[PDB]
């Protein structure tokens, strides 16, 4: 526990309770003075002005009369639209989730300097937009804030700017079986890099791929197996445009992981 | 206004009960006895956020869905002239009273159970004639009970802090309302929001909400802002007594314009014993709480019980309720706290033994601790009532339902400025208990030569004849478990175990050394009592109301 | 084998706090003041399922959180091959004891905060000296201590099923282990009756051996009996005092009256100790007319009955409730033997500080007549011996004792002296009450107005009135 640190983020976060366990961390601090304690004097003095004279026109002071410092644990976040000064307690789910994960980011990148941190991210697609994904895909697999993590997901807008990432595949043939594939982009490949990403991430989670050349290959299978079997693709099936040229990377990236690729070529 | 009758038909446990009522209800019984299905019908009838759930198949008796649930209250409106609270509901059902000089009024619960829905809906309907009821008006979720009635509804197992998220937007309708009155101190009450506008310029806060807002903005660069506020206020045992005090403060604030009734739920549970007698003086003695309902287990919380209804829920062969309306006397008013303090554990009993004083409860409780040590744990109780207050405890006990016993003596007073006469006061306290007069007074001829001991004798004589001039009465005492001794209570046990009394007192005349010292000396009689000497004295015939306090049918 | 001693060092509501324990022990006292931090005082130490989170700021004493949480748990092993119990510690402690002291353990729990991770981690020891404790040693998340006690708590009819069901499960399933209870206030939805019967079945029964019982209620200690009572008292700095309560065996016909009497005692700040019910009728209708709210401060009316005065006043003594005691002289006739008398209620009061029993006096009395003069020999006998015993009776003042010159009836002749003729309408108001005394004060008080009852308590022969109050005049 001196050297690990694990955040674990499930798909059912709730704001409130996570700022509530964290709140020992922040905002409990001596941090001698801080140039302001005059203005903590004001706060203790206009304390003094109110205590003795709460009884409007003697209605609750006769009321009580019958019968004879550190308030940082109610503190709210909130996250409040440019242009509107009102503080709607209901929100939605897609900003909900990015501030627990900003307030997770600002706490490794804070609080445990000193130590090793591993995020464990159980489905970060849940209540996000597309536009979304693809940004967390490009903070998770080009800048150093998520150093290691262990990622599960279902989307394949996910892995959209994938690099230097081991890919783990959990599938049935006789038990439960995990393949693995170490992934990289070459040098050659590094001006089509994203072309490639967006079309062998929707074929990471079929089962058979058929590699095709071209979208007129598409059209005539499409109109194929939409007479014959029009349930392919609930099965497992997938149909691959390649574009001609990357038979290495495509077969080698779904042969390491159990996929079984079917090609079909012509004779140029 | 005043509240009358409640009659519940098919509701859970009730079959078929009638009960009548008052402002102040104080309600009690055994465990798994229908205290809190009681409290759930005023729930159901007069608080709509039970009501608009509806009922379950669960609600109906012995789950039988073909029966219907009625749940019928009556109001008495005859202090129209003196009441505000009557106004207040006349003002609503203004056009369904039947006649000028009416003042009675029902208010009605009806339920029918659907089972293709598998629903119970509950219908509410009022009127001044039971035969004539119509529905309550009103139009979407809100209906015309909603506008009079008030419940709150006090239990000691929420604590303040769901209570004061309410408070958080009742601060703010203390500072709206009451016509501005708090409007003198609303410009500094923004002096005091303004105090938490400057805790958010320390750098522990203001390094926060620029280093939150620079990480999320590192995603697409969004148009948003993140904000920190608390907005607190300041003010098992103290955060009940703090919320008793929160409910009566909202309710003289709030509540002008409503009629309020408490519906108190155990209120004795994580309180102090001095606490329970502070919360029975605030609510029996002052005028905040108008109208209750209480279920209550403490005797602690009868200890100044004066002016209310005691409801006790029993089981002889079905859950049936009896009913008693408390009041103590002008009379009786010098000694009403020992009174109170007297009866209150008796109320919680069975079979309770109205016994004379200290030395009766010495011998009746090493008598029954040797011969039936759990008495105390099926019912039986042991009061001390001082031979003077007979018609209070058996009033009280024979209309709750309460078997009630009395062994008493037969004494003579002597009267004051006339020599030689005598009253008769056992005779005219059992005579005064069956609703007979009193008797006359009689005079002895006892001259000035015959003092000291053998004036006892010629006492004890003169009780003798009496006893026996007065045979037929002492039958019809025997008849209502009234037991009355020939001469006292130390002759019945010179009948019992005289022989054991001659050898532990070592005298020829036992009686007399036990009189000499009434509390010294019959701790020196039963300490020396034998097994068999306590099975002679609980076979007695003479000793029969211990046979009865009992229970069992030996005798 | 019995606990003997329990010293929270530091803790959320505890400042430095030494009770002494034994087995079947219950902890009362007001609100809001500890008693249930006492508890979880031996939920940190015993049960694992508390231990297992850790300590906050929060049970730091005044958040000061530069000090050390230290509990310390006393065991007395001094009956070997007696018990099973001990045989069960012994086994698992092995020889982290030492033969020199074969007789007492120390179970302690210490605690620092660490102030970079915010946590205070709790570090056990045990050992058979107070310094050179070792640590308990640990595989996984599984204590030494864990095969040794099984800590069984009760929180608040479905609640005797769930007393039946734990009860059936520790007889059935925990034999091989030390079962400690914590029942923590049973009372609340239970009928009285049923609460006479947990309180026999608490204190009666061998299922119960080392319990731990807070508690509200005078019912629950109707058949208390070789029991230790832990009271915390009422003041802001949190001290609690202990007494280990017995009944004699000379007192078991009297222990049912005795114990119902002393049960509603308990919860109080001072008690008044008087004879009879008139006292109480008397008592009762002078504070109600002066100082209406006396229970509600802590006052409490006892009824004695003549019993010694010893077994109330060392079990309100020893738990730092304060004991007024008002009584009268009365001399008592002897059995068997004629013209000789006790000095009873002298004897009575000289048995509390601690003496010997008085030699009995004797007066010669004729056959003359025997209604009236009798009574007034006596009564200048009687002002005799308290004008020859004045020391010992400035002694008695000394103390919260105040002994009558003759009963309780003639300082209320001497309190009130027109009022009692006026009422009465007698030659002697003292006699005429003396003949029955639960109907003549009845009606003494049904006829007593205002300002009498400041005459009596203001008086100087009522100030255990004014000590029951506690309205200090310096
Ligand atoms: N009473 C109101 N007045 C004005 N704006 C409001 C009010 N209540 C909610 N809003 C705004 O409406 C939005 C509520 O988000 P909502 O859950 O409706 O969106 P969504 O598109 O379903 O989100 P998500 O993608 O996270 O599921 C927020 O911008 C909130 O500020
Ligand atoms: N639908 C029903 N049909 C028949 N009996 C029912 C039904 N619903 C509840 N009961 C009975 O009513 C009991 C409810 O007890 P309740 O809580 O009303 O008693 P109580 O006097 O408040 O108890 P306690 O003193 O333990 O709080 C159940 O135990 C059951 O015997
Ligand atoms: N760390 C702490 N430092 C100082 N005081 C504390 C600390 N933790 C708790 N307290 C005080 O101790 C109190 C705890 O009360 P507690 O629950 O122990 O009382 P109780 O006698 O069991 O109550 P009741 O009779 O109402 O059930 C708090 O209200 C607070 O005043
Ligand atoms: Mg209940
Ligand atoms: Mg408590």
């Amino acid at each position: 526990d001196n050297v690990f640190k694990v955040i674990y983020i499930n798909p059912l976060v709730d704001l409130d309770k996570l700022f509530a366990q964290n709140k020992k961390y922040i905002f409990e601090e001596s941090q001698g003075n801080e140039s302001d304690e005059g203005i903590l004097n004001n706060i203790k003095s206009l304390t003094d002005q109110v205590n003795q004279q709460i009884g409007e026109m003697t209605i609750i002071k006769g009321f009580q009369q019958e019968i004879t410092k550190g308030f940082f644990s109610d503190i709210i976040p909130y996250i409040k639209k440019d242009g509107d000064s009102n503080y709607y307690p209901t929100s939605g789910d897609g900003r909900r989730k990015m501030l627990s994960y900003s307030i997770y980011n600002y706490l490794a990148k804070k609080k445990y300097e000193d130590k090793i941190v591993i995020y464990l991210i159980e489905e970060p697609e849940i209540s996000l937009h597309r536009s979304m994904q693809i940004a967390l895909s490009k903070q998770l697999f080009e800048q150093s804030t998520y150093k290691y993590f262990f990622l599960s997901t279902h989307s394949p807008e996910l892995l959209y700017e994938m690099d230097n990432t081991r890919l783990i595949r959990v599938h049935s043939t006789e038990k439960v079986v995990c393949s693995s594939h170490m992934y990289n982009v070459e040098e050659a490949y590094g001006s089509v890099k994203k072309k490639l990403n967006k079309a062998l991430s929707s074929a990471l989670f079929a089962e058979r791929v058929l590699l095709i050349e071209g979208p007129s290959e598409k059209i005539l299978f499409e109109k194929v197996l939409d007479e014959v079997e029009p349930e392919y693709e609930l099965n497992g099936g997938f149909l691959l445009e390649v574009g001609g040229t990357y038979f290495n990377h495509y077969v080698c990236t779904l042969n390491d992981l159990g996929i079984t690729h079917i090609i079909k070529t012509d004779n140029d | 206004m005043k509240f009358s009758n409640i009659t519940i038909k098919n509701f859970r446990n009730f079959e078929k009960v009638n009960i009548n009522l008052d402002n102040k209800n104080v309600i009690f019984g055994m465990n798994d006895i229908g205290k809190t299905n009681f409290l759930y019908a005023l729930r159901f009838l007069l608080d709509k956020e039970i009501r608009k759930f509806g009922f379950n198949k669960s609600d109906y008796h012995k789950h039988d869905t073909s029966k219907k649930i009625e749940i019928i209250l009556t109001l008495d409106l005859s202090n129209y002239e003196k009441d505000e609270d009557t106004k207040k509901l006349i003002s609503v059902v203004k056009g369904a009273r039947t006649s000028a000089n009416a003042d009675v009024f029902y208010i009605a619960l009806e339920s029918k159970y659907d089972d293709k829905e598998l629903y119970g809906n509950i219908i509410l309907k009022w009127g001044s004639e039971l035969d004539n009821l119509i529905d309550i008006p009103g139009r979407g979720n809100i209906n015309a009970l909603d506008n009079v009635f008030k419940v709150i509804y006090i239990n000691p197992l929420v604590d303040l802090d769901k209570l004061f998220a309410q408070n958080k937007k009742y601060i703010f309708e203390e500072s709206q309302g009451n016509e501005s009155d708090e409007g003198i101190l609303n410009n500094i009450k923004s002096l005091t929001d303004q105090v938490n506008q400057q805790i958010g310029e320390m750098t522990i806060i203001k390094g926060f909400q620029q280093e939150i807002t620079s990480e999320y903005r590192s995603l697409k660069k969004e148009e948003v802002s993140i904000e920190l506020k608390s907005e607190m206020a300041i003010k098992d045992g103290r955060r009940k007594m703090l919320s008793y005090s929160i409910y009566n403060y909202l309710a003289k604030k709030k509540y002008e314009d409503k009629i309020v009734i408490y519906l108190i739920e155990e209120p004795e549970i994580s309180l102090h014993r001095s606490m329970q007698i502070a919360l029975s003086k605030q609510l029996f003695e002052q005028s905040t709480y108008k109208y209750f309902f209480l279920s209550t287990h403490s005797p602690e919380l009868l200890y100044e019980m004066d002016n209310t209804r005691l409801i006790r829920v029993h089981s002889t062969e079905k859950v049936v309720c009896s009913s008693h309306m408390y009041n103590v006397e002008e009379a009786y008013g010098s000694v009403k706290k020992k009174l109170n303090k007297a009866l209150s554990s008796a109320l919680f009993a069975e079979r309770v033994l109205l016994i004379e004083g200290p030395s009766e409860k010495i011998l009746f409780e090493k008598v029954l601790d040797e011969v039936e040590p759990e008495y105390e744990l099926n019912g039986g109780f042991l009061l001390e009532v001082g031979g003077t207050y007979f018609n209070h405890y058996v009033c009280t006990l024979n209309d709750l339902g309460i078997t009630h016993i009395i062994k008493t003596d037969n004494d003579l007073k002597s009267k004051k400025g006339k020599k030689g006469v005598y009253e008769l006061l056992g005779l005219n306290r059992c005579l005064n208990l069956l609703g007979r007069e009193n008797l006359d007074e009689i005079t002895i001829d006892i001259p000035e030569d015959i003092k000291g001991k053998k004036k006892k004798e010629r006492l004890n004589e003169r009780k003798k004849e009496i006893f026996k001039q007065y045979k037929n009465e002492v039958g019809e005492f025997l008849g209502e478990r009234i037991y009355l001794s020939e001469i006292d209570l130390e002759n019945d046990l010179y009948s019992a175990i005289g022989e054991s009394m001659k050898r532990i007192f070592e005298n020829e005349d036992p009686v007399h050394y036990l009189q000499k010292s009434k509390l010294f000396n019959m701790v020196e009689l039963v300490n020396n009592l034998s097994t068999k000497d306590c099975f002679d004295v609980f076979e007695h015939e003479k000793f029969a109301c211990l046979k009865e306090l009992v229970g069992s049918d030996r005798g």
